[PDB]
């Protein structure tokens, strides 16, 4: 009943299921040397440590938290200093989220996953800023959570990989997911491939106020390699 | 060289056939494809996932408020809770789903659904429900007593969280038969009810207000045919740079 | 009002396949130019017209053929004396012509059609010129660096744009010319569904509402 | 066909529709043609149908709604021209591959309406 | 490619004919036959009958 | 003879095409071929040179 | 100025190639005349625009055929009534018309063809006519021997020209007519490359700078 | 570079070489560096040593050879108009002076 990935290791939770979004793991790059042919360092003992993030805090008229994958890590570790003085990165993710309430709360969480979930302004004719996306570690917030932001429903939203939060029967979600995008290798800085999106469907409620019942998501690359940073001549 | 004729429709242009084309450049070799995952190759693929429906079909229900049913504990027994009429075409419950979307491209449908509940209350309450299902014959059932004679399940709320009702069959199309441009709509196939079977029990710490999440699936002989246009935006609005091609 | 029923009998799979999903040839532009601007530019840029455009965004990844045809339908403001035109494809990375005589018309290495009026209208395949391996319909990134890009633009994703002009010389008549364009999509393979947009469309370069 | 919009006007939005199939033909060509399958909804067209469409008490008599196929609407897809002109549609049917049921005695009083069988 | 002419009657249009046409609606299933009783194949079943 | 249709796109002219063509002078032998040195069949044969 | 990126996958070779290197129909020559010098010839030299020289001029001994595609466009200085044209290939040692009604017209020794407006363009292909076994494309040499030749001609490297002439009588109309001439060369095998040149031409004669 | 003008996009490896061409008893060393296109150029000679270096002198060899591992390019025409979009700046080869 433990997670030991590395150095550090989340212990203790409840029974879990590695749900694979869609059908496949990392993979690490079977056959390319017909791009960026300077073979990938493949760095895998010191990047793979369940980096948690900070706790956030959901009361009754909460409305939603999203984060962006490959920008919640630029500036947090081993695979923050890695972003920098390299240009090409490959990798797969590994999400835990737990909440933790007692037997006399009631509530329940949909924990989605977004591949290219590009977002859109509110009522207005310009496109969304720098600073409006990358918004880094503390995530952000949604504004309409009926439309996702973009006008696509949230009902028809269990299309994507998703599991349930219900406290009445369960208060953990675990997602593991793949190197979804087209091109081989990406570039970090400037692109971000999956969106991590939690929204209270039911709020919840008790007979005091304003519970907090405090979440924590902890996210973890599975299988990453970078460019070539050493050469011979 | 061969003797030749022109048959009658020579040098016009269906835009439904197939034929081959000039290529604009040959000699060009395209980017390799690569394994990238979650490729979809049959649009029932897409009608099989489950998505949530709007239970709560009331009058100024705005936002996502729509998607849940309250049931209180001063609640009397025997009180309707919701019904679904199973219309794909028409305003209500089943309209902005996932099922409900894709089979607007399409004219025809006919095929199996597939419904579950969950609750999501605390952990300490209980009670019971009573869910209906009206063959399409028959109309909707008001009383618990003239509901119960049907094809019914009693569900409770402390064993299982979540039931699962399959829907036996449905059909439907669009019917443009006069001469002007009418429309008549299909008749209404089928209900599912629900009832209040006994009072909710909560304990003094828990809140009395509980909820309910509704989903639906189809099954996987749910079939479609004769491809149209789908009417869900709208014609056409103002675009604010519309010509960002032409300058 | 008039309620009906008919009873279905149905075996078949293979019509909402999505190879024969999007394959229908809709229109894609329509603009009229007088000769007496005098030409016909536009990029190729599919998310014109928002029948095509929501059908064409339940995916995220997809890859196909252009297979464009162009429908030229003239007037004189009583007949017209044989009028040829040329439609050059200028792909990304050669210049565009910005006046109708200029001498990037006459350069060899970009692909040109000369039709009449009476012929039976242009037709060519254009293959598949993304440098990745499909087009990214949602794009979650920046093409611009530093803090001033267009939210959104794959520099990867782009195709080129095509021409049509006149090619007779000044005549002491002056015509009006309609040019539509009918883009039909072969060899689909898509990926990655999406749910579909219900809330109508606000520009033609992001996705407001 | 069924489902679909019918243009109203002749520059409507209802003729760039991609989904229903369309030709585009001059006048110099031969005459255009296309064929059409079998779009009924049951196994057969119900030539006599004893029956009520409409349930209640008001249907008209006699139409089926699952014999409907649709209908068909010609365009001059031009500009306004300072010449007006006047276009003659003749429309030729050729029905192929028949499988016909159940023989009826032929009518010898003439027809009084398209609608029904009166006399 | 291959060297043709044409003959005299050549886009002209009998109503007689029997030649191939461009289907309107390809990847359309109609739906299936099923056994209706009393087919007639030919019309001296009918001149036949008292 | 055999019954014929025209395609759309029929008689236009692409600039990338490849067909053939009617010879204008038939019943004509060229000067044949001699082995001159340093024939080049790819141009990556030109970049690999210092 | 905005500065971005794309990794690229490539595996093909045979793009590259010579054969599909120079092997694009490119335009070679564009004359008018008014028809009331009443006809069009020109020599069938492959240095008369800019694109095609340099791109030629990276080889010394290529040979190929011609594949002549000649494309006319009239108007009348408003319908025209159904003009034919002839366009006469004249090599060398047969005499070149001087006007438009002479006699050499009528010859039947030099290949000719008769074509309408209203058809597609006329297309003959000419085949391999030096009698070295290459085209020299840059010749070390004088043809003239004694003291006054010009520097860089061979008399084995000329091919010939070609005439084309409106067919019919006198007519109360006056009508202008342009001609363009595209050709497409094919079979290439191409010896010994040579840099390319980098300073701008000055002489269509000679390599001046 | 002139041949890869008439092409669009363009990947592959390179090859530089260098040679001196000093006297016979001349001496001395200098020193060869390569940035990786990541990070930009050095200035001074010890951040460049930290890179990816060879030490070379005069009276052994007169001639090196520097394998450069992997370049790529396009164009980049992503707008509407008529723009140009400069592709960023691959990689450095810079020398230094030893002794």
């Amino acid at each position: 009943l433990q997670l030991k990935l590395g150095n550090s290791a989340i212990v203790t939770q409840e029974a879990a299921n590695y749900c694979c979004a869609y059908g496949e793991w990392p993979n690490y790059l079977p056959d390319h040397e017909a791009v960026a042919i300077d073979k990938p360092t493949q760095p895998e003992t010191a990047t793979d440590r369940f980096y948690t993030l900070k706790s956030v805090k959901w009361e009754t008229g909460s409305t939603g938290w999203w984060w962006k994958l490959p920008d919640a890590l630029n500036n947090i570790g081993m695979f923050g200093q890695n972003v920098q003085h390299h240009y090409l990165y490959r990798s797969g993710f590994l999400i835990h989220v737990q909440c933790n309430a007692t037997k006399f709360h009631q509530g329940a969480l949909l924990v989605v996953a977004i591949p290219e979930h590009q977002r859109g302004a509110h009522n207005t004719n310009t496109s969304p800023g720098f600073d409006d996306i990358m918004k880094g570690e503390e995530g952000g917030t949604f504004n309409h959570p009926y439309v996702l932001d973009d006008g696509t429903s949230l009902a028809c939203a269990t299309i994507f990989p998703h599991q349930w939060i219900n406290l009445r029967t369960n208060n953990s979600a675990t997602i593991v997911l793949p190197w979804m995008n087209a091109a081989p290798m990406d570039f970090p800085l400037r692109h971000n491939q999956w969106t991590l999106a939690i929204i209270p469907v039911v709020p919840l409620g008790t007979r005091t106020t304003s519970s907090m019942v405090p979440i924590t998501v902890s996210i973890a690359p599975m299988c990453c390699e970078f460019n070539g940073l050493r050469h011979a001549i | 060289g061969v003797p030749t004729y022109l048959l009658p429709g020579s040098g016009q242009f269906l835009t439904t056939d197939d034929h081959s084309s000039a290529p604009a450049l040959p000699c060009f070799n395209p980017t390799p494809e690569m394994h990238i995952p979650g490729q979809v190759r049959n649009m029932l693929e897409v009608v099989q996932v489950e998505s949530m429906m709007e239970i709560n079909n009331t009058e100024s229900a705005v936002g996502m408020e729509r998607l849940k049913v309250d049931i209180s504990a001063l609640t009397d027994v025997d009180q309707l809770l919701f019904n679904i009429p199973l219309d794909i075409q028409l305003d209500g419950p089943l309209r902005n789903t996932l099922v409900g979307n894709i089979s607007r491209y399409y004219t025809h449908w006919s095929g199996s659904l597939e419904m579950t509940f969950m609750f999501c209350g605390s952990f300490m309450a209980t009670g019971k429900l009573i869910l209906c299902y009206t063959p399409p014959g028959g109309s909707c059932p008001t009383t618990r007593e003239t509901a119960m004679l049907g094809t019914h399940i009693v569900w409770d709320f402390g064993l299982q969280s979540s039931v699962t009702l399959i829907i036996p069959w449905i059909s439907g199309s669009h019917y443009r038969m006069f001469n002007n441009d009418a429309k008549s709509t299909n008749a209404n196939v089928g209900y599912v009810t629900c009832f209040m079977q006994t009072n909710l029990i909560v304990p003094s710490e828990s809140s009395d207000t509980c909820s309910l999440i509704g989903f639906i699936a189809a099954k996987d002989d749910f079939s479609l045919r004769l491809m149209r246009d789908s009417p869900d935006i709208g014609q056409l609005d103002h675009l604010h740079a519309a010509e960002a091609a032409y300058q | 009002a008039i309620q009906t029923r008919t009873v279905i009998n149905q075996h078949g799979v293979s019509e909402t396949l999505v190879e024969n999903f999007l394959s229908r040839a809709a229109l894609v532009s329509k603009r009229s130019f007088e000769y007496k601007k005098n030409f016909f530019k536009w990029t190729i840029n599919t998310r014109s017209f928002v029948q095509l455009r929501r059908k064409l965004e339940l995916f995220t990844y997809l890859r196909f053929d252009a297979e464009i045809t162009i429908l030229t339908t003239v007037a004189v403001n009583v007949g017209l004396p044989d009028l040829t035109l040329q439609a050059m494809f200028v792909p990304t990375g050669a210049l565009t012509p910005e006046k109708q005589d200029s001498f990037h018309w006459q350069s060899g290495s970009n692909a040109s059609v000369f039709f009449k009026i009476s012929d039976p209208p242009a037709r060519i395949t254009i293959p598949f010129m993304c440098i990745n391996s499909a087009y990214s319909v949602f794009y979650d990134g920046f093409a611009g660096f530093e803090k001033n890009g267009l939210y959104g633009i794959n520099p990867a994703d782009t195709i080129g744009n095509l021409c049509v002009r006149i090619v007779n010389e000044h005549q002491p008549v002056g015509f009006t010319v309609t040019v539509r364009v009918y883009m039909k999509p072969k060899h689909i393979k898509a990926w990655a569904p999406r749910p579909p947009r219900t809330l109508p469309y606000m520009s033609i370069a992001n996705a407001n509402y």
